[PDB]
């Protein structure tokens, strides 16, 4: 299950930029073969699709079980055009 | 200018505008309307057309 949260974030010029923060998690194994291969080719995708308002700062943090690792997922996004 | 700073009762650090000052090396012959007042070196050539700095230089000082 999915889970919603928001931050707050600082600009190089000194503005506060809203976003969010999306966290979903797999658990559950088996995702595919290889989830080093398949889940970072699985994020290219689903952050893609969640373009959702206009002054949002996108949110992509990844959670794979605990099982050594939790993937970000954030760009450079500025006021001209989001990267 | 930007930069990170950071000195406060905490771990995080974060972006201040600070203040800095503008230098150029301007030579002795050129103009006044800047400031030089304050020589740092002097350099001669080498008859294979090499700036050396010579050894017998002295900046007015503070310290030796």
């Amino acid at each position: 299950l999915a889970v919603q949260h928001h931050r707050i974030q600082r600009f190089e010029k000194g503005f506060l930029l809203r976003g969010l923060d999306v966290e979903v998690t797999l658990d559950g194994n088996g995702f595919a073969g290889e989830g080093d291969i398949h889940l970072f080719g699985e994020m290219l995708n689903r952050f893609l699709a969640l373009y959702a308002d206009m002054n949002q700062f996108n949110q992509l943090t990844l959670i794979v079980q605990p099982e050594g690792k939790c993937i970000r997922w954030k760009e450079n996004h500025n006021p001209r055009l989001p990267g | 200018e930007r930069v990170n700073v950071q000195e406060l009762a905490g771990h995080e650090q974060s972006e201040v505008a600070v203040l800095r000052h503008n230098l150029t090396l301007r030579m002795a012959h050129q103009e006044n309307a800047a400031w030089l007042t304050c020589p740092v070196t002097r350099l001669v050539r080498d008859a294979q057309g090499q700036w050396c700095r010579d050894p017998r230089f002295i900046p007015p000082l503070l310290t030796l």
